């Protein structure tokens, strides 16, 4: 869940080659695979019911549907340790809920704001400003960092540049194998 | 890696020359005092190193430095003790006991001639043995080192003499501060360590951190030497298991010879497969100063880290070992957090920046422009606006592809056509 | 022995072809219409015309080895076999344009070259692709010559290209012909260096592998790093008036000596001027209109020390090349920048895929009809 509804974000913007089908999936094909789904009631569905609202970030649908029941349906106690489980587990929540703005939520952001965005989140500031520095370093965002001001102009434009190399997704396909057929044949 | 299903047994079981003490209780440089002590533990009885810690400091016991060597480099244990008055006489056995030798001493003395110039291999076996208990038994006596391991070498018990007396060539040369005669035994190291010997774990730690010891005290061309220090030995950061490795300069030469002279672009070697593992994230957790230049290198801070690694070079200029490698590596470091700077920012004014980099304006903008000629910057400039606007983006890449198509399969196409 | 004899049977019956070639080819057409008749194959003697021109031109420079001073070979070739079937009856094939190939492989050789007029004025013929490619490889030289490199790249990249649809497959290159393609990539990285930022053209024939080599290569040159002046010259030394090669190489001999000097002494000249200009030019253009204080901010790294850098580094902005000004009482300094973009090379690359679906349908479709 945290190793899924981050990393498998960046190539999923009509751009697959990172593809890891061992995850999740194994319930996520499922576990949407039916039409009549309301109020979660195991771990797998009351899992993906507020993962795939994480996935549109909403930072407290996504958090608190974790910390309901799960307590006594052996999540939170059981793990000897209270509330230190969930002090480790819902930081790592609202750390990896201001890189759902890193890859999600930068479309049509030419201005962004900084101070605002962890008094949101209601976490350390740092904290959210470091991994959104790991995401430069990292990640290679279509943004410009000038961090004395604590603003960033990003200049996203691929929004339809992308779709005719949605159209190269695949003569890359054609061109990868232009580079084996001869590998075949000879 | 492999090691650990055995050396799980050992964790550091060998046993040298030096066994127990260095220079106890100091104030401050609390972290050289332990990395200085375990390599003082694991190389050799030194012998000015314990005055280059001495120094620094003003404490009262400068008594168990060279005292504890006896047979030779007699004058420094001699004087010590009343030095500061230290009621320590029990000086009294050498003088007698090797005044015993001079007769044996002369005779083998000419006998190197007897077997040198004469041109023998049998009366150097005479010689040869004697010699060989000889360079055990006192030995600086580097002048009778540098006779006996430059000609003819192989000595009766191929493992216990070769081994012992050929480290005491090394110790000897080195506390009488010879190089040439150090860079001769570098390799005359790197011969024992990869004969091997019996070779359990036990006495690999002591090979691994036989080839840390030299370097440890860098003075050669060392960013050439320190590839050297670089590929051998299943070449980790540390070289050894021993996840508790206090010889852990390592990566000190390694970040010197990658950035001084090499480039670290081109940093894949330091920074991806010699970092995030093990043993560098132990020595992170040890440091004070060192511990930031990966730390906030893997938080990747953009100004807080270059001030913090700027305070932390002001205890990295505080090393006063043999650095040969000190403004040097200060300057990179600075160097290297504004390439990381650059490789992803936007630009930003000089006048404040030179503010966050503890410099001036007319400094920042023509080392802006130097920059533009290193090729690590590849940007325009403007007067004297102080941004340098750096545009770093491509410009629909399909070009790339366009000749991937054509230019390989079209030119196999009438590759058959001669038919 | 094994190689005088055969020097011998290749000049005597070369100046013997040349004299039956130079008489039956000037007013009758008696030999033209029999040999149009009798074989009509159009094939052997379009080898005959090259395979000849190409022996022709090494084996005289090998004889040339040896006579140095007062030489007949040259003479003797370059006058009567070569300018003796070049004045001819402008005949109706790829015959005279041979002629004028044969000998402009001598007249590239020995550089002499400002009738390149007379060179494309004489054949008012159909320049065949396999012919002008030989063309662009002949004339190309002729204006890196000149003292035009902008306009001579015009030249080398559309025949390292190779775009024109070139296949014979009948031994008519001849039995040369990667050595050509390796004399190609010394002319585009030659016109690649001196130029660079301007092209814009070390786009279509060299790419991106060997193109960011001749970059890091011609680049490490514009440092002022002068190994790829010495390696590019170093292994372009002969490329430019080379027999095919030298024969065979001993101890003793002087007469051998004299021609490889000849060829390092005259051509080193055009090549030390070459890396000067490239090494003058290679920093960036950064700031406009500077201030004399940007001016001599920026002559720290360009030319300084001290006196005499404002009136050397005039001796860096006279050259055609670098468009600089000094306003007095104003104190300007004002410099161009001439840029280029990337985006528009998709004009006739986009008709090549086109034709190139239609050239892999040609040997099939024949294949095809042949079956059926």
């Amino acid at each position: 869940y945290l190793v899924s509804a981050m990393l498998l974000e960046i190539p999923y913007m009509a751009a697959h080659e990172s593809d890891a089908r061992r995850r999740m999936i194994s319930k996520q094909f499922h576990h949407q695979l039916r039409v009549g789904e309301r109020q979660p009631l195991l771990g797998p569905p009351e899992s993906m019911r507020e993962h795939v609202v994480a996935a549109s970030k909403a930072m407290k649908m996504g958090d608190w549907k974790t910390c309901h029941s799960f307590i006594i349906n052996e999540k939170m106690n059981g793990k000897v340790w209270d509330l230190f489980p969930e002090a480790d587990k819902v930081r790592t929540m609202l750390v990896r809920k201001i890189q759902e703005e890193s890859l999600r939520t930068y479309l049509f952001t030419y201005s962004s704001v900084y101070d605002s965005i962890s008094m949101e989140t209601l976490s350390d500031m740092f904290e959210l400003d470091l991994p959104t520095v790991h995401s430069i370093i990292s990640k290679m965002i279509i943004n410009e960092e000038l961090m004395a001001s604590l603003d960033q102009p990003t200049q996203t434009v691929v929004m339809h540049r992308t779709e005719p190399t949605a159209q190269q997704n695949l003569a890359l396909q054609l061109a990868e194998k232009l580079g084996s057929l001869v590998e075949n044949n000879e | 890696y492999d090691l650990t299903t055995r050396i799980a047994h050992f964790l550091d079981r060998h046993l040298v020359f030096p066994l127990l003490e260095f220079l106890s209780v100091k104030e401050i440089y609390n972290e050289k005092e332990l990395l200085q002590g375990k390599l003082d533990l694991l190389s050799d009885t030194n012998m000015v190193d314990f005055a280059m810690d001495v120094y620094k400091n003003l404490y009262s016991d400068d008594i168990p430095h060279a005292l504890r060597e006896k047979r030779t480099t007699v004058v420094a244990q001699l004087k010590q003790l009343q030095a500061e008055t230290e009621p320590i006489v029990k000086m009294f056995e050498d003088p007698e006991t090797t005044r015993q030798m001079q007769s044996t001493r002369d005779g083998r003395m000419l006998f190197d001639y007897l077997a040198d110039k004469h041109g023998f291999r049998q009366e150097y076996l005479d010689t040869l043995y004697r010699y060989a208990k000889f360079q055990y038994e006192c030995g600086n006596y580097s002048g009778a080192a540098e006779y006996l391991y430059f000609f003819r070498v192989l000595v009766p018990a191929t493992d216990r003499n070769a081994l012992s007396s050929l480290w005491g060539k090394l110790a000897s040369e080195i506390l009488m501060q010879n190089w040439d005669a150090a860079m001769e035994d570098l390799t005359r190291l790197k011969e024992t360590i990869d004969n091997n010997s019996v070779s359990s774990p036990l006495q690999s730690l002591q090979q691994r951190t036989w080839l840390i010891h030299w370097s440890l005290f860098v003075f050669f061309n060392h960013p050439k030497g320190r590839d050297n220090i670089i590929d051998l030995f299943l070449y980790q950061p540390q070289y050894l298991n021993a996840i508790q490795t206090m010889c852990p300069h390592i990566l000190r030469y390694l970040t010197t010879a990658v950035i001084t002279n090499k480039d670290v672009r081109k940093r894949r070697q330091v920074l991806k497969d010699l970092v995030k593992v093990i043993q560098q994230e132990s020595y992170t957790y040890k440091d004070p100063i060192t511990e930031f230049v990966e730390c906030l290198y893997v938080n990747f801070d953009f100004d807080g880290a270059q001030k913090k690694l700027r305070e932390c070079e002001s205890v990295l200029v505080n090393d006063f070992f043999l650095v040969a490698c000190l403004e040097d590596f200060i300057e990179n470091a600075r160097l290297f957090i504004f390439e990381t700077f650059c490789r992803i920012h936007q630009c930003i004014s000089i006048n404040m920046l030179a503010d966050k980099l503890n410099m001036t304006p007319e400094e920042a903008e023509r080392w802006i422009v130097n920059l533009i000629r290193n090729a690590r910057l590849d940007a325009k400039i403007d007067s004297k606006l102080g941004h340098v606007v750096m545009g770093n983006n491509a410009v629909s890449p399909y070009q790339q592809v366009i000749e991937k198509t054509k230019s390989l399969s079209f030119r196999s196409q009438m590759l058959a056509m001669n038919i | 022995q094994w190689l005088w004899d055969i020097i011998d049977e290749f000049i005597y019956q070369f100046q013997s072809f040349s004299q039956y070639r130079c008489k039956t080819a000037k007013k009758s057409e008696e030999e033209i219409d029999f040999l149009r008749s009798n074989p009509k194959i159009w094939n052997v003697h379009s080898v005959l015309n090259v395979l000849h021109s190409l022996v022709d031109k090494s084996n005289i420079n090998r004889q040339l080895e040896v006579y140095t001073s007062g030489g007949d070979p040259e003479s003797v070739a370059g006058e009567y076999g070569r300018h003796s079937l070049y004045k001819m009856l402008g005949y109706f094939s790829l015959v005279g344009l041979l002629r004028l190939h044969s000998l402009l492989g001598d007249y590239y050789q020995a550089i002499k070259v400002l009738e390149n007029i007379e060179l494309n004025k004489k054949s008012m013929y159909s320049r065949v692709p396999e012919c002008q490619v030989t063309t662009y490889y002949y004339v190309g030289f002729a204006y890196l010559m000149m003292r035009r490199y902008q306009d001579a790249i015009r030249v080398f990249a559309n025949i390292l290209l190779y775009i024109q649809r070139t296949k014979s497959m009948f031994q008519r290159t001849t039995y040369k012909y990667e050595m050509i393609n390796k004399q190609n990539e010394q002319m585009h990285a030659l016109l690649a260096i001196a130029l660079t930022m301007y092209p814009m053209r070390i786009d279509e024939s060299i790419h991106l592998q060997l193109r960011e080599k001749y970059g890091d290569k011609m680049l490490r040159m514009q440092k002022g790093d002068p190994q790829v002046y010495e390696e590019l010259f170093s292994y372009s030394c002969p490329k430019f008036l080379s027999p095919v090669v030298p024969n065979y190489d001993s101890v003793h001999p002087n007469y051998h000596k004299e021609p490889f000097l000849q060829q390092l002494k005259v051509f080193s000249d055009e090549v030390q001027q070459q890396a000067q200009l490239s090494t003058i030019r290679s920093f960036l253009k950064l700031y406009t209109t500077m201030p004399v204080a940007k001016l001599a901010g920026f002559l720290d790294l360009t030319e300084q020390e001290f006196r005499i850098q404002l009136l050397v580094f005039k001796h860096k902005m006279k050259n055609l090349v670098w468009t600089s000004g000094i306003s007095a009482l104003d104190g300007e300094f004002q410099s161009a920048s001439e840029v280029d973009f990337y985006i528009d090379k998709d004009m006739i690359h986009i008709a090549d895929t086109k034709v190139a679906r239609r050239y892999g349908d040609f040997f099939i479709r024949q294949i095809h009809k042949f079956e059926e």
